[PDB]
């Protein structure tokens, strides 16, 4: 307010503690909230107040003092916050001492509150007054205290003070050396946080410093120091070890006991320094001091060595074998036990070399195999030890161990269970030994034979099924998921056993149903409960009590919750389909529509597995079916029939194509919504795969029943209908696919095929979509059932390639190409055939053809191949140049059916042959390059080059269409190009070019026009080389690349919108070579923001500059973005006209 | 034959000021007993809480007899200084 | 007219084809039109106007039936041309331009514009329906990993913009934009559904981050700019968006399972939805919370007991999601939140706090535990230290923390297991700022006087050297009484060996300080005693208490344990407890052989007796250990301590506050309590009530008549 600061003031003297921590209790409040009534005479006031109550008598308000300042610092002109620090930095050697030490606080406590324009002088000022102190002035104390401030400031607020860091500096490193070694810690944490800021200036002094005071002086500190800022720096050190690894070494001889440190430098060296190689000097020494126990002091050497050895092995992985290979396996399960603290870090050590392992001459995994029985001798010795955290580590071991090798304990299991068992009993109240037990022995019998377990079984029950009843959940939880497991051990259902399990029945199923049958319990527990009840139902049922029933009712029960409930589905589908032909017929009454009643939760899991569910059940149930349960179901389905979630719609498509696969008669209901639902389904652009697949055979299946008003004839006309009385290209394509389901199911044809003919001829007038319907009908019926019969339509598919519409001359292209399939010898000669005959429908003949060798049979056109091959070897006439491709793609899928004596032959026509064969065969093999791994990989990876590396320089178009086919290969499988760069790569970016003599003029008067020949080609080049940033790029000669990409700015309009992007690309990625050559990328990118048009230009003329000026900035700005370090070249001119730009890229 | 010798004692003591016995010097009873207010008052709420307090110069006094004694004025009855709490 | 009309078209046509010209020829066309104009223009005009739409048709027979890659190499090679020779007829009819209508009064010229309208009459035959789908088939092409021609894209879209009436882009969007972000819509649409039906998220979020930066390089380098930030949208949507609750359900899996580069994905795709990186934060509290109070669950009752194990674990959890906050969720504030609340939330409420039925079971056990670290290597306890402070931020009862940090500090500057004076002092330098200056403060008074101690004892050290030595080396410590948590108790007895040190140090003492006076505290004073009476003679650390005892074996060789409670004057309650650790030890024998004494009753008459002969094979032993039950009866004591402390500490806060307020309501001062004690504790609400009662009863407070709840302040 106004007279309150007038009148706190005043009760701040006011003798009574209670009133000046009441007054400066209220004062704060003010403090804070708008900065208000700044009187620049009530602050002058405020403040000497502030400063003097940091010196009241009582601690109470001492401290509301301190904590004032924070508020004050931001709420005061700059002269007054000059004060406040400079009162407390001075007061930092006042000769009472609790002024010390408020003083301190205080100071540290603005520090903390600050920020940009203000904290400017606030610790520069600062930063001078420490400098003094930090001296090694006769005070500690003084020096400790300004040490942290010192600390704490310089890296809150690092950023800055750039010009005093050298300063700083200066008075640090003489304090390394302080007879107090307290001093030294301190000294070396500034350092440490110092090099946050640096500058490059400065992180060499420094370390030049430590490298140069590396002269025999006791107190191996320079030592701490050096791996300090290794931890903090990393990076900026990484340009300084040469001398720095040896200098270590030489002194970790030195048979001291602080040796470790030397070891705690080579872990934080070799842990942040990645591409510093010293690895193997290291592994040696460590490994050898790894054992320097003696008969004290040692150990934390022991300590340093695992540590460090465990480093090693959690980076470097491409030395597994190395590592498999020397010492480690051999000598670290050497130190499986020793001490305490320093076993555990052996253990922690071996276990990322198992990690590290992990994957996705001679194998990793091969050699670990190799490595037990030994792991195994060792920990048999350890895994019965007092020490709980001791066994922990060898559970946790065999755990990874079994989960990286699924198979890996075989040989073993025998000597491991006494080990597991002892454990599961007590050394309490630790209650992770017993899960993590309970843990491995559950990841154990999840990845071994189970034969394995057999004779294990009888002594391994007790232990497990008692954890089950154990007072903890956690621990309960983990043996009910043991259990479950030990069940499928017992009860082999896939691969049939011998082994008698009657004599464990009993107690597994008890602690179970204990479990199952509570509602106290953890959910956690009441699910693991139900799914292991489930399995133990699944399993052994058969010979299971005649506490099935009661269990069965159990289940049933529990489904009505919100927990409960989705388990059991799941488990009640397990025990549906279930070997042992398990009778569910009670349970599924009410049940079933207790299941129904779900597919209303708008829950995708429950949908999805309820569905799931309802299937199973109907599957092995049907008997039991009461007409009064299917469309219990039926009711909830219309909406789960919907294009927005496929799965969902497939899923339950299943299910009714199974109710009609076994229950026909609902059939009725099969009308409603549900059917005019499906019909809506098929009309869909989203309709794909796994549910158009089951659209299909449900159909299929829905005819065969017969059935009133949903016949063949009934239900065509419900698809092809909405078409015949006038929208998605997709919508006919899968509506031909069920015109042809059911049609081959039911062959009563020719009256709808024939029918379909006199539906193109019958061009007098008929819609320009039937005709497309049509064709897509007669061809996915075609590939299937013989249309061998009327010849009628060999001339009406035909009549059709000369339709004015794309949509029905492909239509007919594939119709006749897919039908060419349903019979092959009586099609495919006819035609190849009209291929040479008729010429004028090359093109679309030629996809027909594409249609059948890509997917026909595979049988039926071995015998036609060598034909084919022979018809496509011709047709490099190259008349048009757009067939020349159906035809290269044509040998390309050609090829593919046995490619090893196929690929020889294109690998020929190489040399020898013309410009269009050699194109035809290079852009054959392209279309084999196939996105997922395929056989002809391997192969393929071979020949590539003798087209590639090969085909970069021969002549003409040719080598467009090579670089082509290398943008292809390294963008879907680059696996086939990585060996090839080095030969590549340099043609790649000679065709980034400009050849002048593929460029003429066309003077008319005033106006000229320029014909570049050679842009298509050099547009591909830049458009390898945006490939090979995706990927292979640290095979990438960096600079050559950034080389050609400056070559690729001042180019064409058409290559700059790339290149701008690319170097977009290359601002994020690699930064450091851009900015090396970040004035040499500006020139071009201000050449282009510069760039006028003369006026006697055409409206669009401009517009284009306009959006070609602003797509370079969109670069510009990205080059800013990089380490500001970009504004030291030379640069931004604001400008006028310049000036929009940015404006408008932002 | 059975005997045991002392060979050092590392000992710890308190120090208070002695200008009194283990008593309170407001209400002239006794730090351990209750101040004399509680004792003759009803057993009460505050009666059940009676006990000793120390300021930051070592004097102490009934909880009561010395937080009553500021009511009034600010400083300790015994040594010119400010009060402060200190222990209780 | 005609005399013109012949030779000009004859030029004009050649103009069309592509056949270069001469200076001197274009200028004669120039000429043609100059004088047809400078003599009608319109009649120029119109046979202008025909001559292109009888051009175009004809040209169009040239592709009516091209179809793929070719109507479109077809269709831009022929605008490319078409555009460049419209620009140089355009150039000749500069004058049918400027004189024949308006000029002087914008690349916008008429004989121009009539050449892209007529040729957009080009346009509505092949291309809306055609030239559009081969571009859309291509891209497909390019989506499904096809190289293609991109410049037979680029060509056609720069066409659209151009035929629009840059600024116009009706045709492009109408023609070409709105068909191809549906194409797009459906594309990925159909793409995402599958791809995740067939592969785990993991995957689908690598390849959704792939194609939007595929699509980015789809527009700026093929298409118009208009369509940028809407491909871009569109492709979020359907690629980020409808996927969110298989996003959010595997958020957890991807953290059940401690897979977290991928959390830093899952972040930066749904860090493009609007608020879409809310729920994501919702989860991530709820886990880090439930993941920690699962951590402490594991640790069973050792927990309760196990100060490193306690805190460990905790900071265990926290340091495992902090550095998981930082790379994968970008040190986002909005998280930092989430991890904070969890911790806070299970820190002070959890399965440890619930058995000891206090929440404030887990300050001291921080306390505890910074106790162990600091008793008798660096990089730990400082990093540890530091840990430490961590936790201690999202503790609520830091009072408790306090309170038994400074009371267990303070049995080790006394007695024993002390570290480095430097942990010590740097663990001060950390409580100095998050801990006020009042309890800073409390805890300096008692470093001060141990140094105090340390001086005066050097004094005396002296004293004796300038005189009469003592039967001993003697050493003590004088604490200030009020800065102390130390009681002085059971009355003791002393035994006799020391009375010489005690009278010559209190006499030196008092000769020192004239106005004090010292109260001994025996139960925590030790020292060293020797055996010349064993096989082997060793020295023995003892408390005094036990000496006071071990010494009476200098005369007999039984003693009743009454006969004891008797002569040492220590107290039974306590002097049984002693008695079974000098037993358990083995200085001491009841009376038969077998050893159940562990667990007795020793009665009064029940003997102890000195055991002659074995003894520790080294010859230093130790026989000072807690008494067992000693620390379950400090610990509960000083909890009982602090629940009275926190009323005083209320009534304080009370007071001075309607001490500068005259009057207030209930909640208004309840509020006032709060705010100041909050950095303390939290007041349970009906603790102040029957704190503001006290007050009104010691007559501080008085109720405002004609005002219930209210209150005022009574001078
Ligand atoms: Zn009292
Ligand atoms: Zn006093
Ligand atoms: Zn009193």
């Amino acid at each position: 307010a106004s007279y309150h600061i007038s009148n706190l003031l005043e009760k701040m003297t006011s003798s009574d503690k209670d009133f000046r921590f009441m007054a400066t209790n209220d004062l704060m409040t003010e403090l804070q909230k708008d900065s208000i009534k700044l009187d620049d005479d009530s602050e002058r006031k405020v403040v000497k107040m502030i400063l003097k109550l940091l010196e009241d008598k009582n601690g109470e308000v001492q401290n509301l003092a301190v904590k004032c300042l924070g508020p004050l610092v931001s709420k005061v002109k700059e002269y007054q916050v000059e004060t406040i620090v400079d009162t407390l930095c001075t007061n930092m050697l006042s000769d009472k001492e609790q002024l010390r030490d408020i003083s301190s606080i205080g100071l540290k406590t603005v520090i903390g509150e600050l920020p940009s324009a203000l904290a400017a002088n606030v610790c520069k000022k600062i930063t001078g007054r420490l400098t003094s102190a930090i001296a090694k002035q006769e005070d500690v104390s003084v020096q400790l205290e300004a040490l942290d401030i010192m600390a704490d400031m310089l890296s809150r607020q690092g950023g800055l003070l750039v010009n005093f860091h050298p300063s700083i500096l200066t008075c640090l490193l003489p304090q390394l050396t302080s007879p107090r070694l307290a001093v030294r810690k301190r000294t070396i944490i500034a350092l440490g946080h110092l090099v946050m800021s640096c500058f490059v200036d400065l992180i060499e002094h420094l370390l030049s410093e430590l490298s140069k005071n590396d002269s025999m002086s006791t107190t191996r500190t320079y030592i701490q120091c050096i791996a300090a800022i290794s931890r903090q720096a990393g990076h900026r050190i990484g340009e300084y070890l040469e001398k720095i690894i040896p200098l270590v070494v030489k002194f970790c001889n030195v048979d001291d006991d602080e040796l470790r440190e030397y070891c705690i430098q080579a872990f934080e060296s070799f842990v942040r320094r990645c591409p510093k190689e010293v690895y193997p000097h290291v592994s040696t020494i460590i490994n050898i001091c790894l054992k320097y126990l003696t008969y004290d002091m040692s150990w934390k050497v022991r300590r340093a060595a695992a540590k460090c050895l465990d480093a090693v092995v959690s980076t470097r992985h491409e030395m597994l074998p190395e590592f498999y290979k020397t010492v480690s396996p051999a000598l670290i399960s050497r130190f499986k036990e020793r001490e305490e603290n320093v076993k555990a870090d052996v253990f922690h050590a071996y276990l990322s070399l198992l990690k590290q392992t992990r994957p996705v001459g001679e194998t990793p995994l091969t050699m670990l195999q190799s490595q037990v029985p030994n792991i195994v001798k060792a920990l048999h010795k350890q895994m019965k030890e007092k020490s709980v955290k001791t066994r922990q580590c060898c559970f946790n071991m065999l755990t990874e161990l079994v989960n990286v090798l699924p198979g890996a304990l075989t040989q073993h299991i025998p000597v491991l269970v006494p080990g597991i068992i002892f454990s599961l009993n007590d050394k309490s109240s630790s209650s992770n030994l017993k899960i993590d037990a309970l843990s491995c022995l559950y990841v154990i019998l999840c990845n071994h034979s189970p034969q394995v377990f057999h004779p294990h079984v009888q002594a391994l029950v007790p232990p497990v099924v008692a954890c089950v009843g154990d007072p903890f959940y956690k621990i309960t939880s983990e043996a009910l998921l043991v259990t479950q497991q030990l069940v499928k051990v017992i009860r082999p259902l896939d691969q049939p056993s011998s082994f008698d399990a009657t004599p464990y029945i009993k107690d597994l199923f008890t602690c179970t149903i204990k479990r199952l049958k509570a509602a106290d319990i953890d959910q956690e527990v009441k699910e693991r409960a139900i799914s292991c009840m489930g399995q133990i139902i699944c399993n052994l049922g058969d010979n299971l009590g005649s506490d099935l029933p009661n269990t069965l009712q159990i289940f049933l029960e529990r489904l009505k919750n919100e927990i409960t409930r989705l388990t059991t589905v799941k488990a009640l589908t397990l025990i549906a389909g279930s070997p042992l032909k398990i009778d569910l017929r009670p349970v599924l009454g009410e049940g079933v529509p207790i299941l129904a009643s779900f597919l209303r939760k708008n829950q995708r899991a429950l949908k999805l597995g309820t569905l799931s569910a309802l299937d199973i059940l109907i599957k092995n149930y049907s008997d039991s079916l009461t007409a009064a349960m299917i469309d219990a179901v039926l009711d909830e389905l219309p909406p789960l029939i919907s294009e927005s979630d496929m799965h969902v719609s497939q899923m339950a498509i299943s299910f009714l194509t199974t109710l009609a696969k076994v229950y026909p008669s609902s059939l009725s209901k099969i009308s409603g919504s549900i059917l005019n639902e499906l019909i809506g389904l098929v009309r869909s652009p989203l309709l794909q795969g796994g549910a158009l697949s089951a659209m299909l055979d449900f159909f299929q299946a829905l005819v065969v029943t017969g059935t009133n008003n949903l016949g063949y004839m009934d239900l065509l006309r419900m698809l092809t209908g909405p078409v015949y009385s006038q929208t998605h290209k997709q919508s006919y394509y899968s509506i031909a696919k069920c015109v042809a389901a059911l049609t081959r199911a039911c062959p009563k044809e020719g009256p709808a095929v024939v029918g379909q003919f006199i539906q193109d001829v019958k061009n007098s007038r008929s819609t320009d979509s039937i005709r497309l319907l049509a064709l897509l009908s007669l061809g996915e019926v075609g590939h299937h059932i013989d249309l061998s019969g009327q010849l009628e339509l060999k001339s009406v598919i035909l009549e059709a390639f000369s339709s004015p519409s794309e949509e029905v001359k492909s239509a007919a292209s594939y119709a006749l190409g897919s039908i060419s399939v349903g019979n092959l010898p009586e099609y495919l000669p006819f035609v190849l055939q009209e291929i040479t005959s008729q010429p004028k429908r090359q093109y679309l003949l030629l996809h027909s053809l594409k249609e059948i060798i890509s997917s026909a049979s595979v049988v039926g056109l071995k015998p036609y191949v060598e034909n084919i091959w022979a018809l496509l070897l011709k047709h490099c006439e190259c008349a048009e140049e757009g067939t020349r491709n159906v035809v290269a793609e044509c040998l390309g899928k050609l090829t593919l059916i046995d490619p090893e004596t196929l690929l020889p032959r294109l690998k020929g026509y190489l040399i020898s042959g013309s410009s269009y064969a050699r194109s035809s065969v290079v852009t054959a093999v392209k279309f084999t390059i196939s996105d997922h791994p395929q056989p002809i990989d391997p192969l393929l990876k071979n020949c590539i080059g003798d087209f590639l590396k090969t085909l970069e320089d021969p002549d003409l178009n040719v080598r467009r269409v090579a670089l082509v086919t290398f943008n292809s290969a390294a963008h879907n499988k680059p696996s086939l190009i990585r060996d090839l760069l080095d030969t590549v790569l340099p043609h790649l970016y000679n065709e980034t070019k400009v050849r002048k003599e593929l460029i003429r003029e066309v003077e008319m008067g005033p106006f000229k026009h320029t014909v570049d020949d050679g842009l298509d080609i050099r547009k591909a080049a830049f458009e390898c080389m945006y490939t090979l940033l995706d990927s292979c790029l640290d095979r990438l000669d960096i600079f050559e690349f950034l080389n050609h990409v400056e070559d690729g700015l001042k180019d064409h309009y058409d290559i700059k919108m790339l290149t701008f992007l690319m170097l977009v690309r290359l601002s994020t990625l690699c930064p450091s070579a851009v900015l090396q050559r970040l004035d040499r990328l500006v020139e071009p990118l201000r050449a282009t923001c510069t760039t006028k048009v003369k006026a006697n230009s055409v409206k669009q003329e401009f517009e284009k500059q306009d959006e070609l000026k602003r797509s370079a900035m969109r670069a510009v700005a990205a080059l800013l973005t990089i380490p500001e370090a970009e504004k030291s070249p030379l640069m931004s001119e604001f400008q006028s006209q310049i000036s929009s730009n940015p404006e408008l890229a932002a | 034959k059975k005997r045991f010798e002392v060979k050092k004692w590392n000992a710890v003591a308190l120090w208070a000021w002695d200008i009194v016995v283990d008593n309170c010097a407001i209400c002239r009873n006794h730090i351990m007993d209750l101040c004399i207010e509680c004792q003759a008052n009803q057993a009460s709420a505050t009666s059940e809480e009676c006990t000793v307090a120390w300021g930051v110069c070592n004097h102490a006094f009934h909880f009561h007899c010395i937080s009553r004694w500021l009511k009034t004025r600010q400083v300790c009855p015994l040594d010119n200084r400010e009060w402060e709490f200190q222990k209780y | 007219l005609d005399q013109i009309w012949d030779d000009l078209r004859a030029g004009i046509q050649q103009v069309y084809t592509r056949q270069s010209m001469a200076k001197s020829r274009y200028m004669e066309l120039y000429t043609h039109v100059y004088n047809y104009c400078t003599s009608v223009g319109l009649e120029l005009y119109k046979r202008l106007k025909e001559f292109l739409k009888n051009y175009l048709t004809n040209l169009l027979k040239d592709g009516e039936d091209l179809m793929d890659e070719s109507v479109l190499k077809f269709y831009t090679q022929q605008w490319e041309d078409y555009r460049f020779s419209s620009k140089v007829l355009n150039g000749i009819c500069a004058y049918l331009n400027r004189h024949w209508v308006r000029r002087e009064c914008k690349g916008i010229y008429e004989i121009y514009s009539l050449a892209l309208v007529t040729w957009r009459d080009c346009l509505f035959r092949p291309l809306n329906k055609q030239v559009t789908n081969a571009v859309l088939k291509l891209i497909e092409k390019e989506r499904n990993g096809e190289t293609i021609n991109t410049r037979l894209i680029s060509g056609v879209v720069q066409s659209y913009v151009e035929l629009g009436l840059g600024p116009t882009l009706t045709v492009y969007k109408e023609s070409f934009e709105s068909q191809f972000l549906a194409d797009t819509e459906r594309f990925y649409t159909r793409e995402s559904t599958e791809f995740l039906q067939q592969n785990p998220v993991t995957e689908y979020m690598k390849k959704a981050e792939a194609r939007l930066l595929e699509e980015q390089r789809r527009v700026q380098v093929y298409l118009h700019e208009s369509t940028q930030d809407e491909l871009a949208r569109k492709c979020e949507q359907v690629l980020i968006e409808k996927h969110l609750e298989i996003f959010h359900t595997e958020f957890q899996n991807l953290l059940d399972a401690d897979k977290n580069e991928d959390l830093g994905r899952m972040y930066n795709l749904v860090s493009r939805i609007q608020d879409g990186l809310g729920e994501l934060k919702k989860l991530l509290e709820t886990h880090i919370h439930n993941q920690g109070l699962a951590a402490i669950e594991k640790c069973g009752e050792a927990a309760l007991n196990d100060p490193k194990m306690y805190v460990q674990t905790v900071l265990d959890v926290h340091k495992k999601y902090n550095a998981l906050v930082m790379s994968a969720f970008n040190n986002d504030a909005g998280f930092v939140a989430a991890l904070d609340k969890a911790c806070g939330r299970f820190i002070n409420n959890n399965a440890v706090t619930k058995m000891a039925q206090s929440s404030s079971k887990s300050p001291e056990l921080l306390a505890r535990y910074c106790d162990s670290l600091l008793k008798k290597e660096e990089a730990e306890l400082e990093d540890t230290l530091n840990q430490v402070m961590v936790v201690f931020k999202y503790i609520e009862d830091k009072d408790v923390f306090q309170k038994f940090y400074a009371k267990m500090l303070a049995k080790r500057l006394v007695h024993q297991n002390s570290a480095s004076d430097d942990a010590e002092a740097s663990m001060i330098s950390k409580l100095k700022q998050a801990c006020g200056f009042e309890y800073t403060s409390k805890l300096q008074r008692m470093f001060q006087d141990i140094g105090v101690s340390k001086d005066l004892n050097e004094q005396f050290k002296k004293h004796l050297t300038n005189s009469e030595p003592l039967d001993l080396d003697f050493s003590i410590q004088v604490l200030s009484s009020g800065s102390w948590p130390f009681q002085q108790s059971c009355t003791f007895a002393l035994p006799s060996e020391l009375e010489r040190s005690y009278q010559r140090f209190t006499a030196f003492y008092a000769s020192r300080h004239s106005g004090r006076k010292l109260t001994w505290l025996y139960q925590l004073s030790k020292g060293e005693l020797v055996t010349n009476c064993f096989k082997n003679r060793y020295t023995l650390q003892a408390s005094t208490f036990q000496m006071a005892i071990l010494l009476q074996y200098n005369t007999e060789d039984a003693y009743t344990v009454q006969q004891l409670t008797d002569s040492t004057q220590i107290k039974m309650d306590i002097l049984a407890q002693v008695l079974q650790i000098l037993l358990k030890s083995k200085l001491l024998v009841l009376e038969d052989e077998n050893a159940n004494v562990d667990e007795v009753e020793l009665k009064p008459d029940t003997l102890i007796k000195l055991y002659l002969g074995y003894k520790n094979k080294k010859l230093r032993v130790n026989i000072n250990v807690p008494m067992k039950t000693e620390q379950k009866q400090e610990q509960e004591t000083t909890h009982k301590n602090i629940e009275e402390d926190r009323k005083l500490l209320i009534q304080a806060a009370i007071v001075r506050i309607m001490k500068m307020r005259k009057v207030l309501k209930h909640q208004q001062l309840l509020g006032e309590v709060l705010t100041q004690l909050s950095s303390r504790f939290k007041p349970r609400v009906p603790v102040i009530k029957k704190c503001i009662d006290i007050l009104i009863e010691k007559e501080y407070l008085e109720r405002v008549d004609g005002e219930k709840d209210t209150y005022s302040y009574l001078a």
